[PDB]
């Protein structure tokens, strides 16, 4: 919320807050008790940024699909580090066609 | 991923996964860190605009502008890409000697003035380009021209001159 | 987890204590490095300076309170000769 | 009220000017017409109600 | 015409009178003071001084014999700075609005247009950084009403000072327009 | 024996310089920071000594609107 | 927890202490009002009620 | 009642329960000069009363005119 | 102005060692003190909710203001104690203005003013004092998490510095490490409060959190029950600090072992600033809408301090013999019904809460400087009671006990109608000023549905009006057990006292005893100003009360 982050430029929700103080601003008055109602998601983002609950939920299912969807298939040859190590490299060319499996 | 400096990371996490064909394709910068601060000054006298009008799209579209910049981004590393293959048509003996130069001098261009000035003779020359560094202090020599570089480890010989387009 | 851990360690030294002034003195100043503590770490979370300052400011009054402390606590021992508490 | 008026609408000017990325900072005229119009609604105000009761 | 006069969010504070600025320059505070201003700040000055000598001789202190004179120069600097501060205060309060300023709303109207028309920057140029500005605007808007407990100034020359700048721009619009027809009829 | 400052005050700093040196010229070096900020920075800018503009610490991105570039196109790669 | 890195936000990097003080002397400079005065009285206080004067 | 009466009076109080309390006679007569002091000032701090009575009254007038808006206004726009 | 009086005074008692020099740099803390009022009375010229000053760490409100004067001038009364000198001698020759003003009087002024008394010889006194009130202003005008906790810890750690300037008693250093270490452990509590909101809110600033409450009151993720939780923390360490039971064990301790001049300033400036800063607080984080929100609303605690408050305060005092300890729990009991009158949070509530906070002020103000001119007057008095004689700092705290004050009808009148007028306020008898005050509250929760809290507080009025009658009955049931010092008045000993004129020459000699010994004027005058404004409040009272109503039509207007 402050905007002054660790490495000297800006903090990382500071732009979520700001969303969320223009939208109460300009949408909540006296004249209208509701406005306000539109600042709801808003600051869903705002408390997600900070917190990171809903995609550590998210992330958190997504992870336990893919390790057993990815533990009982056929695995042909996994390539080791070294090959990974050496991709994209310019007198490599063999280890990352096997990687990329083309 | 985060933009925080990382303190107990052990490992990397690579996709294998390319590009989706829906977005045009372009080659890449090949050059590494010391070849690009060599030619960064040529970079922006040629693709200030381009530079410029990526920063801009990304500024005018605030949060999502990784995507919706994409074009202007492609248009930058062509930019940069023409000057890169440009400096290897017509100055390569000087390019490389400057970029060696600040390999073994912490990158910093105080450290290799003789090497940069025969390439900045060699690329006014072929290119037409000119290393500018803007809003400069009026009423002194700019330091990227002094005979004389106070920070420097080993001193600047006399008979190397600075290059000044036109004498 | 830790920066409740040591909160306790502060609190459990004032269940514990019926004779020490000084570990009433002491435990303060666990309980100070537990909420001091407790910034940090979410500062670090949230990429705010903020935190880290405001971290500052509780050291700087922890030390005062540290000398208003020991200097009362001297004030009380020139006259009593005892930092005991008969029981 | 359950509506907060900021004391302080300054803060919508706070943030750091250094090593800011492009697009990190959001589009705020929105937010700076509301404050337009409202100096210039109380501007109006005082300027209706000392001029209508100095005649 | 620089097509943004508002350019910054301000506090809008529900006064009688008009708003000059909500950060006027201490200059601009000294200079548009109004002699009275002058008779209050003295009068409050020597008031601190005098109401300890008054003290003194109704209820001795019994004190020896440099005391005094010791305590005279405290009131004395005490009178000085209280002193100031409601003269700087009186006049400022007329810039924030919160005092009648119709004197005061005529002379801005002139200064500030005087300087448009001679393509001045409207509130002067500043060494400082727009951001450093910006914190410095910030911290001195409508500081004179937290004089009681802590003293602030503006030195610097920010353009961020509550108003909206169309009217002094406007306003030597229809002055350059007056002049030109003067000169193109003689 | 000693001086007093609101009696004499010439005489008071002289006795100072002499006998309260350490302390005396503290004050001294102190007034002189306030002297300093005060008196250079007018000469400096009446010898034409003009302060350097700051350096960029961001990006520094050039204001109006965008300058509709044509080159360096998909077509080009 | 993943991270990647930044161009534009890493131009000049500051320490932690140098961002500290961006901010510590200008922005939130009341603060800094503050803990003078409560070292202050942490200092006038002690003193006054330890030594005996003179 | 009136403020100026009362503040004068008030004055004229302040001294009697003064030497009251001091246990001092009242009405000696080198110093009847303190009960027109007491009263110049009961009466000074009155006229101070009197203008800040002003005031709130026109305050507290508009207050309540702007609750008679609050209530008009937000009637008006339920009778859709 | 506080700033720059601090800084001057500190550099004048800096150089000097003096402490016959105290008095005078007394003397100029009031009129220090006085700028300051003329500075904030000229802050008063707008209507706004506030104005964040300062980057946001601070703000400005007519409320703000107003308490910024109040404090100042509650500051101004305190000081008279240690600007004048207890007694003064006055002759009907020396009385008028000619004499007063242009003649002069000498004689040996030590022995009957106390020139050299403790409480006059304190340099750094009056510096203190303004530390304490520095930070008690900025508690009012705090905007930021780390403001509130700066400031309070200003204000808290002078107080324990007051407690602890008598260094050479035994009570008064007792009572000093009692305030450090149960107000360390208070602080904690505070510190606890607002990191846990900035830790779930990533933000300072009150308005943020006042905002982020605001939107949640409606009647997934992310609930906000860390607000109601944080700050239900947050308000035990400022019960704390104004000795809410059940955390009031500490107030009768402290209060009776420091000297009386100290807990004149002591048990008055810190409510003062904490119970002003709560009210804003419980405005904003208030639920319109009934929602799981004001289930766990924070404002129960204050419901449940103000309870306890209201039975320990009343109940506990009946059996006290120690005046002070007296008087510590009988402000107990009246922080029971301010604390009512904030937990209700409405119009009426809160004008209520604003009256009764300035008047109980006042009051027991004038019941601290009654205490301490009594004591004064027993100079020309002696006793022969075996019980007075094992007292405990019989110099700094001179009235100890309640049977000290048996028969004070018979040597001072008026000083006990004072001490009556000021005590049958404390009760709540009309007409006097505490009756109107009790009875907003009782009339803001009777109209808002606290009924059940209401007859509670009816019943203990009258329990804590038995120990309140005692104190009445101890005064002027009884013969004196003080009779005249024989001494003073024994026809042969007098003493000489010379009128001089502008160029010192005699005008007259007089001979004079201690018949001639008075209360100084500054003592006599200000109790007679506020026993007069009890007395007279209900001929006297549009303007008090409208600055009430104008103020809380502000903070709930719109
Ligand atoms: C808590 C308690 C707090 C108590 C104190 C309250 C302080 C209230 C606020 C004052 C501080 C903030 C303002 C200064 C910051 C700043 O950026 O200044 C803008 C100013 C210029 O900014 P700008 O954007 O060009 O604005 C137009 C200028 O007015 C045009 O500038 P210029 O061309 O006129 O510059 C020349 C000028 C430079 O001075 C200024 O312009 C401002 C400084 C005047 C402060 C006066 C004292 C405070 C009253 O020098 C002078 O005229 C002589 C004074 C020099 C300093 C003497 C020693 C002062 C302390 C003595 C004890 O910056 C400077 O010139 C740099 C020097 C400032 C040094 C200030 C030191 C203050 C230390 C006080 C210690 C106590
Ligand atoms: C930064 C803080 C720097 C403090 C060190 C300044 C030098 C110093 O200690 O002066 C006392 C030093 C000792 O002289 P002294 O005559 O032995 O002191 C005993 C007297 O009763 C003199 O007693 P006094 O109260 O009349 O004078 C003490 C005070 C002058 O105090 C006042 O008269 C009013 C207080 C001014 C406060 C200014 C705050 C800003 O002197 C200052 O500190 C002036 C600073 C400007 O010399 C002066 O009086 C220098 C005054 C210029
Ligand atoms: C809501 C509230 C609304 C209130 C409405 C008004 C109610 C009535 C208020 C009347 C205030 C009278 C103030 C002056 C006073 O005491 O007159 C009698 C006063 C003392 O006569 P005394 O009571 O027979 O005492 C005999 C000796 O002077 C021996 O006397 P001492 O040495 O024991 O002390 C003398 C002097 C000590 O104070 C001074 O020396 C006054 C310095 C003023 C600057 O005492 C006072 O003046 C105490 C005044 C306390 C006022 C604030 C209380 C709260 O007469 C004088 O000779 C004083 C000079 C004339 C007055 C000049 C200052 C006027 C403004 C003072 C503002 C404070
Ligand atoms: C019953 C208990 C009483 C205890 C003793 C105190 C009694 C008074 C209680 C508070 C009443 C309100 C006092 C507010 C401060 C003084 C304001 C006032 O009366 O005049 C304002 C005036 C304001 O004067 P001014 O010159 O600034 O006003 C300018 C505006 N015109 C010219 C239009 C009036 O007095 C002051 O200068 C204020 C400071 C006075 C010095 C300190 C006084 C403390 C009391
Ligand atoms: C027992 C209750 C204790 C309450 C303690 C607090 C009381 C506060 C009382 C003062 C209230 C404000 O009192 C006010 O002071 C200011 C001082 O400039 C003056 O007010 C005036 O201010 C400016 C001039 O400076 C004018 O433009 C304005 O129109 C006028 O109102 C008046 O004198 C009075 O309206
Ligand atoms: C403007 C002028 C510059 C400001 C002053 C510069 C500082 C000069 C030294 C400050 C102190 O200057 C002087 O120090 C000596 C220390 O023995 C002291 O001088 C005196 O101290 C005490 C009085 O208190 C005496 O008993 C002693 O005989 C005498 O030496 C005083 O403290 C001060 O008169
Ligand atoms: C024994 C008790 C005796 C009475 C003690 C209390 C008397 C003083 C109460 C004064 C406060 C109420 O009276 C009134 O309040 C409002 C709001 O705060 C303020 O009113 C102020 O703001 C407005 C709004 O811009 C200005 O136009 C006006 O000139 C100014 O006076 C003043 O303070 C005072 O005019
Ligand atoms: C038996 C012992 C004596 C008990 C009674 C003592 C006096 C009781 C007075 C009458 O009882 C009183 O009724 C009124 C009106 O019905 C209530 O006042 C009411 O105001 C609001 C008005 O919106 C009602 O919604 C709410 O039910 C209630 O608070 C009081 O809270 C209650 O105290």
């Amino acid at each position: 919320a402050s905007g002054y982050g660790l490495n000297g430029g800006p903090s990382r929700c500071f732009p979520f807050w700001q969303e969320l103080l223009a939208c109460y601003v300009t949408n909540s008055s006296e004249d209208n008790p509701d406005g306000k109602n539109k600042c709801i998601p808003v600051m869903e983002d705002y408390y997600e940024c900070l917190h990171h609950r809903k995609e550590a939920a998210r992330v958190r299912a997504l992870q336990a699909a893919y390790r057993e969807a990815e533990a009982k298939k056929l695995q042909e040859n996994p390539p080791t580090a070294g090959q990974i190590r050496n991709l994209g490299l310019l007198n490599k060319e063999e280890d990352t066609k096997k990687v990329h499996c083309a | 991923m985060a933009t925080r400096k990382p303190a107990f990371n052990q490992h990397v996490l690579l996709d294998t996964t390319p590009l989706p064909d829906s977005i045009p394709k372009v080659k890449e910068i090949g050059a590494s860190s010391a070849p690009l601060l060599s030619a960064s000054f040529f970079i922006g006298a040629r693709c200030k605009d381009y530079n410029d009008d990526y920063m801009q799209c990304k500024n005018e579209n605030p949060g999502r502008g990784e995507f919706e910049c994409l074009k202007e981004g492609r248009r930058v590393t062509r930019c940069a890409r023409s000057v890169l293959k440009d400096i290897n048509t017509h100055c390569l003996e000087q390019f490389r000697a400057h970029w060696q130069c600040l390999d073994n001098n912490n990158q910093q261009l105080w450290q290799c003035r003789p090497a940069e000035w025969k390439l900045n003779k060699c690329v006014y020359e072929n290119l037409k380009l000119e290393k500018v560094i803007p809003d400069q202090p009026k009423n002194s020599t700019p330091v990227h021209l002094r005979q004389r570089q106070i920070f420097a480890h080993h001193a600047i010989p006399p008979w190397e001159r600075p290059f000044i387009p036109g004498q | 987890n830790i920066t409740l851990i040591l909160f306790l360690i502060g609190i459990l030294g004032f269940v514990l204590n019926r004779k020490n002034i000084i570990l009433m003195l002491i435990s303060i100043e666990i309980m100070l490095l537990s909420i001091t503590f407790l910034i940090l770490l979410s500062s670090l979370n949230m990429d705010d300076i903020i935190g880290q300052t405001y971290a500052i400011y509780i050291i700087v009054v922890a030390g005062a309170e540290s000398a208003i402390g020991l200097g009362i606590l001297v004030a009380f021992y020139r006259l009593r000769g005892s930092i005991a508490i008969e029981y | 009220s359950r509506h907060i008026e900021l004391k302080y609408p300054e803060v919508f000017s706070h943030g750091s000017p250094f090593n800011v990325p492009a697009g990190f900072y959001p589009n705020l005229d929105h937010v700076i017409e509301h404050y337009r119009k409202q100096h210039l609604e109380e501007e109006e105000r005082k300027a209706k109600k000392l001029a209508a009761a100095a005649a | 015409t620089p097509t943004q006069t508002y350019q910054f969010p301000s506090k809008t504070v529900k006064t009688d009178y008009p708003l000059i600025d909500n950060d006027p320059h201490f200059t601009r505070v000294i200079r548009y003071a109004r002699p009275s201003d002058y008779a209050h700040g003295l009068a409050a000055a020597a008031a601190g001084p005098a109401a300890l000598w008054l003290m003194e001789r109704i209820s001795p202190s019994q004190v020896g014999r440099g005391g005094f004179a010791k305590a005279m120069r405290l009131a004395g600097f005490i009178g000085l700075a209280g002193g100031f501060l409601y003269f700087y205060q009186r006049s400022i309060l007329r810039f924030y609005g919160m005092s009648e300023n119709a004197r005061e709303v005529e002379m801005d109207m002139r200064e500030m247009t005087d300087r448009v028309k001679a393509g001045l920057p409207l509130y002067g140029e500043s060494r400082l950084s727009p951001a450093m500005q910006g914190v410095a605007a910030r911290q001195s808007r409508y500081s004179a009403l937290f004089f009681g407990v802590m003293p602030w100034f503006n030195f610097v020359n920010h353009n961020q000072h509550g108003v909206d700048t169309a009217k002094y721009y406007q306003q030597a619009e229809r002055e350059l327009e007056a002049e030109r027809l003067a000169r193109e009829q003689a | 024996t000693t001086p007093r400052f609101w009696s004499t005050p010439l005489k008071y700093c002289r006795w100072a310089a002499r006998e309260r040196p350490a302390l005396f010229f503290s004050v001294v070096i102190g007034a002189l920071g306030p002297v300093t900020l005060a008196t250079v920075p007018p000469l400096r800018r009446l010898i034409g000594d003009v302060d350097a503009a700051p350096i960029p610490l961001t990006y520094p991105i050039p204001p109006g609107p965008r300058k509709q570039l044509k080159g360096y196109d998909d077509d080009t790669e | 927890f993943i991270t990647s890195k930044i161009w534009d936000g890493a131009l000049a990097e500051n320490n932690h202490i140098s961002s500290i003080g961006n901010i510590m002397y200008t922005n939130y400079n009341v603060w800094l009002i503050l803990a003078s005065f409560i070292l202050l009285l942490a200092m006038v206080g002690a003193i006054v009620i330890t030594i005996k004067p003179r | 009642v009136n403020r100026i009466l009362f503040w004068t009076g008030f004055g004229l109080a302040v001294r009697f329960w003064q030497l009251g309390i001091e246990m001092r006679p009242f009405f000696n007569r080198k110093s009847l000069w303190a009960y027109p002091l007491f009263g110049g000032v009961g009466a000074s701090f009155g006229y101070w009363l009197q203008s800040i009575d002003e005031k709130q009254t026109k305050m507290l007038e508009e207050r309540k005119q702007a609750i008679l808006e609050k209530r008009a206004r937000r009637a008006q726009r339920q009778a859709e | 102005m506080i700033m720059i009086s601090i800084l001057s005074l500190l550099l004048s008692t800096s150089v000097t060692l003096r402490r016959d020099m105290s008095i005078l740099f007394n003397r100029i803390s009031i009129i220090a003190l006085a700028y300051c009022i003329l500075h904030d009375t000229m802050s008063l010229s707008f209507i706004s909710k506030g104005i964040g000053l300062h980057g946001g760490l601070l703000h400005i409100t007519n409320l703000t203001q107003i308490f910024h004067i109040f404090i100042f001038i509650i500051s101004i009364l305190i000081l008279q104690l240690t600007s004048f000198y207890p007694r003064k001698v006055w002759i009907p020759e020396y009385s008028s203005l000619k004499d007063i003003f242009f003649n002069k009087i000498l004689y040996y002024r030590t022995k009957i003013i106390n020139k050299m008394g403790e409480h006059m010889k304190i340099i750094e006194y009056p510096l203190i004092l303004l530390f304490v009130i520095s930070g008690a202003v900025f508690l009012i005008s705090t905007n930021d998490l780390v403001s509130i906790f700066l400031s309070i810890e200003l204000q808290s750690y002078g107080l324990y510095l007051l407690s602890t300037i008598y260094r050479n008693s035994e009570l008064s250093t007792t009572g000093g490490l009692i305030y450090f270490l149960l107000g360390g452990l208070s602080s904690c509590f505070i510190l606890l409060g607002t990191s846990l909101l900035y830790v779930n809110s990533g933000t300072t600033s009150l308005d943020g959190l006042y905002i982020l409450n605001s939107i949640s009151d409606v009647n997934s993720w992310y609930k906000p029950y860390y607000l109601n939780f944080s700050l239900l923390i947050f308000s035990i360490g400022f019960l704390f600090k104004v000795s809410a039971a059940p955390f009031h064990f500490w107030s009768p301790d402290v209060y009776d072992a420091i000297p009386t001049i100290v807990t004149t300033f002591v048990a008055i400036i810190a409510k003062i600033s904490i119970f002003i800063f709560l009210l804003e607080l419980v405005y904003y984080t208030n639920s319109n809408a009934n929602s799981y929100l004001s289930e766990f609303s924070w404002t129960y605690a204050l419901l449940i301090s103000s309870l306890l408050s209201l039975i320990i305060g009343t109940v506990v005092g009946l059996t006290q013999f120690r005046i002070k300890r007296l008087l510590a729990y009988s402000t107990i009991s009246h922080v029971g019904f301010i604390l009512l009158a904030l937990s209700v949070s409405s119009i009426e509530s809160t004008q209520a809460f604003i009256f009764y906070l300035i008047q109980y002020s006042i009051s027991n103000l004038n019941a601290f400087f009654i205490l301490i001119t009594i004591g004064f007057s027993l100079y020309g008095y002696v006793t022969n009671n075996k019980e007075y004689k094992s007292l405990l700092d019989k110099n700094n705290s001179p009235i100890q006990l309640i049977s000290q004050l048996k028969g004070y009808f018979y040597i001072n009148p008026l000083l006990s109608l004072s001490l009556a007028i000021t005590i049958f306020s404390f009760v709540g008898v009309p007409p006097l000023v505490g009756f109107f005050a009790k009875q907003m509250v009782l009339s803001a929760a009777l109209d808002n549905g606290y009924i059940f809290l209401s007859l509670i507080a009816i019943i203990t009025s009258v329990i804590g009006a038995v120990y309140y009658l005692n104190v009445i009955k101890e005064i002027f049931f009884y013969s004196p057990e003080h009779e005249v010092n024989p001494v003073l008045n024994e026809s042969d000993s007098n003493f000489s006292l010379r009128i001089l004129n502008e160029k010192n020459v005699l005008i007259r000699s007089v001979l004079l005893k201690g018949r001639n010994i008075f209360i100084s004027s500054p003592f006599s005058i200000t109790i007679s100003i506020i026993t007069n404004v009890i007395l007279l409040f209900i001929f006297m009272n549009k303007e008090w009360l409208s600055m009430g109503t104008i103020l809380v039509q502000i903070l709930f207007s719109a």
